[PDB]
């Protein structure tokens, strides 16, 4: 919430400072229903159609 | 092989609705009208928008049903109904009302069908003068920005083929449309945006994508 | 609600700088799909 | 200049001009066929044994002394690993060990990083006993002291003496490599079976124990993160274990 | 030879016939729709239930009529009607009203057809991202049970395609189903309970055969 | 005349003399190589699976209409089989059923053994939805019944209906064999994995039921004992679940 339409949404917060046990990020891999993948190139190919099935590169 | 782009592109769909009557007061509802761009069907418009140049032949299916209207007069025994169906090459004249010297022009494209049979159906092949169309252009056209000349391909006209003070009816044509052998060039990003017209890429700013609780947020497994 | 994989990123030590230099650090992420992949099913886009 | 290793569904990158120790020039691997031939049954599971096992990170500061870990007891509930320490009753294994850290060109320190063989620690208080949960709380790494410590129960873990009563400049006789923050930060140790006979009980006896010492403490100046965090990851290699049929 | 498995099966029945309006006043009488599972027809039914796992195409063909209202309307003339038929595979979108967008996306397979021709028919793939059709099913979805997400095969709506403003009539489609190509594994002992509901096995308990006057009764030699 | 098979630390005696059900002649396999090829990655544990696992014994009496078991879910707490079902989140294996009685030769009785595959049952209640807990107990067998079951929630388990809306005297089109108790008390049935994708979840799915119905009642006379115990060994072949690296 608040960052939707400023580029500050494709950066991931890396903080300063000794904080070595917490967790920096996490999101299911679920392309094409998931709003993090949704509207990728990947993401807009795969809801043009029904049943799809492959493997994904990060 | 179903990814493959003649399988994602050549596919039918209704891209035009017009009324037209036999007798009328106004001589433009005497025959239906529509000019043929690739940016105002809806159905095809986005799929097109990921690609640059496009090429291909393009298939017309027309279906007309026709009523009589329920003004006064009832008991008749009418024969069926005929029907022109003309097609304008980019570069013809153009009608002005359905008695005009331009219907009979020997060298626009025309069709007549009555009704009770199969559904008419023509082929066009790619008129261009250019080697590709273009679905995006940045510049001018000589000055109206994002519209070039390359780009016309044609009008359609249609009317009733009855004799002198005929009886009142109004028609219905559905227009269908199909491209065939179909190439694409030069891939784009999708539109993030809705349409707003039908000439121009004008948008309102969106956001990217849509929110969830946090960086860390996963849902429960099941 | 899922029954899918998941990734997650966990900081093992922590950011060590020298003196005069900025204090956060960025983290982009790309996604693309490897050469086996397949599709059936053409349907209509629920975007517009 | 990046490599990328997968064991399952586990997948690490590394540097690939990282240097490689072996611990004694030998290579993990199966006891062959014919020691204990008759009716002692061998298996393998293979299938959750080879992936990597992460643990926690630990964080690296101005006063650390150090951290230590048995091995095993540290991978005790660690999935299909920590399972077949319950059902079997006998096993060995070996280990790879990667050690890494992230630090800017800002800091400097130095580690030592070292696997001791059975590593047998004496009390704080003369006349005792070690208590077992003072040797190892798991995954959870136990600390060195940097002055002696007291009380009862407790192991005398000052770091000079590294809780073995030797000098703590001599572990360089035990497979062991250092990190110098000016130059690289990873460390790799694969680690064969090492012990008297050839299969034994996981819960009574530790095999080694990884130790991570710093002999030039960290500093770091202006608005640098006043922290470094080390980060362990262990992939088990040739595991075998007693026959059930 | 005629106890094969594609004699025993490949057979056509009605399996669905709904009714529709031109004009109306309850938006949901304006189309036609079916979801297509094989659990509702009783036709098929008992004969697919000696059967575990199922793999076949299907073919579809539909006739459809239509009549004017006794409301107050006489005298008129009007056109032979259109009517478009559209499939949707598993996981298309679904149309809410007759003006929906969603009949012109180009993804949902259409027919479009006029009254007075041969009937129409269209025929469908085996569709499914398993390997098999499952007539049984002794689990969760992920939840209901006995039913999964495998046997998702479609729907299909009906619709008159008319202009603007039309006139009062009503139509009725029949829809004949019939599969092809039928292969078919694990046999399994016949129902012999009265199907109680269209999702479930669900049953009454019934006796296993009819009686007799005693163990040693035989009827009398002609 | 008596035959010792041994799968790792399990040893049980049959009859050579007895005669094997393979379901539909097909024994168990495992996927080949390629149907998945590129990054669906298998792999099998195979050393605590090929054990034998004994259930306990029912008692079989004058009124007892029957016994059933939902594979998998009764082997969901049998030792490393279950600990697989809980880390693999798909998996398919076969199975080998012996099931073995002890009677004099003055008793008399019948019992029909069969394996149902996706027995699919209706509630006792025709317009409700089963509950789980009513299908499956776990390794404890349900009972069917000798007459026509009421409430909610209760499988309608009349015991000549078998549950499932079919007439019981039919069930010999599945895998089956009979045990006449003036003859054999031995069966065995091998079952490979049928379902129509190549792997699925454990938890989800129930892919065959095993069920032991008496159709001649158990009877004797005057000092005799008046029961008969009955018991279920199962022996899981070919196991396989996915990858993990």
């Amino acid at each position: 919430e608040g960052k939707l339409d400023t580029m500050e949404i494709y950066r991931i917060p890396v903080q300063s400072g000794n904080h070595q046990s917490s967790q920096v990020f996490g999101f299911q891999v679920q392309p094409g229903l998931d709003n993090v993948f949704k509207h990728t190139l990947l993401g807009e190919i795969l809801n043009y159609y029904a049943h799809w099935s492959g493997s994904i590169k990060l | 092989s179903e990814s493959s782009i003649e399988n994602f592109l050549c596919r039918s769909a209704c891209v035009y609705m017009g009324e037209y009557h036999t007798t009328n007061t106004d001589t433009s509802k005497l025959f239906a009208s529509w000019t043929i761009n690739a940016r105002r069907m809806v159905q095809m418009r986005r799929k097109l928008e990921l690609f640059t140049y496009v090429r291909f032949d393009m298939e017309v299916t027309f279906v007309i049903t026709s009523k009589q209207d329920q003004g006064t007069q009832l008991g008749q025994d009418m024969p069926p109904l005929t029907h022109q169906i003309m097609y304008i090459p980019p570069g013809g004249p153009i009608p002005k009302s359905v008695t005009d010297y331009t219907w009979q022009t020997s060298t626009n494209p025309s069709i007549f069908w009555t009704e009770g049979n199969a559904p008419p159906r023509m082929s066009i092949p790619f008129i261009s003068i250019g080697n590709a169309y273009s679905n995006f252009y940045d510049g001018w056209s000589h000055g109206v920005y994002g519209y070039n000349t390359l780009n016309h391909m044609g009008q359609i006209y249609v009317r009733h083929v009855n004799g002198s003070s005929p009886l009142p009816m109004t028609s219905t044509v559905r227009m269908y449309f199909k491209p065939k052998h179909v190439k694409v060039w030069v891939p784009r990003p999708p539109r993030l945006c809705q349409y707003k017209n039908a000439s121009t890429v004008n948008f309102t700013p969106t956001n990217i994508t849509e929110k969830r609780q946090s960086i860390n947020y996963i849902p429960e497994t099941v | 609600y899922t029954s899918a994989g998941n990734v997650t990123c966990w900081y093992q030590t922590g950011i060590v700088v020298p003196a005069g230099t900025p204090t956060s650090c960025s983290i982009m992420c790309f996604v693309s799909a490897c050469n086996d992949f397949s599709v059936r099913l053409l349907k209509d886009t629920p975007f517009i | 200049r990046v490599r990328s290793i997968t064991l399952g569904n586990s997948t690490i990158t590394t540097q690939e001009s990282a240097n490689v120790v072996v611990a004694y020039g030998r290579w993990p691997e199966y006891l062959k066929d014919n020691e204990a031939t008759a009716e002692d049954q061998p298996t393998q599971p293979d299938v959750a044994t080879c992936r990597f096992y992460t643990l926690e990170s630990v964080t690296w500061e101005r006063d650390s002394p150090g951290w230590w870990w048995k091995f095993p007891d540290a991978l005790k509930d660690m999935g299909l690993f920590g399972q077949n320490m319950y059902y079997h009753y006998l096993g060995r294994a070996g280990y790879t060990i990667h050690v890494q850290c992230n630090a800017s060109k800002f800091h400097q320190g130095c580690l030592m990083v070292v696997c001791v063989p059975e590593a047998e620690m004496g009390c704080s208080q003369v006349d005792g006993t070690v208590n077992e949960h003072s040797l190892s709380e798991g995954e959870t790494a136990k600390k060195f002291a940097s002055t002696s410590t007291n009380g009862t129960n407790t192991v005398q873990s000052i770091v000079t003496n590294a809780g073995m009563g030797v000098g703590v400049g001599n572990l360089t006789i035990f497979p062991h490599q250092w990190i110098n923050l000016r130059t690289n930060n990873c460390a790799t140790i694969v680690m064969p079976y090492i012990n008297n006979v050839p299969m034994d009980n996981m819960f009574r006896h530790h095999n080694f124990t990884l130790m991570i010492i710093p002999f030039v403490p960290l500093d770091y100046s202006s608005d640098s993160s006043t922290y470094v965090p080390i980060t362990v990851t262990v992939a088990p290699m040739c595991a075998e274990y007693n026959g059930l049929r």
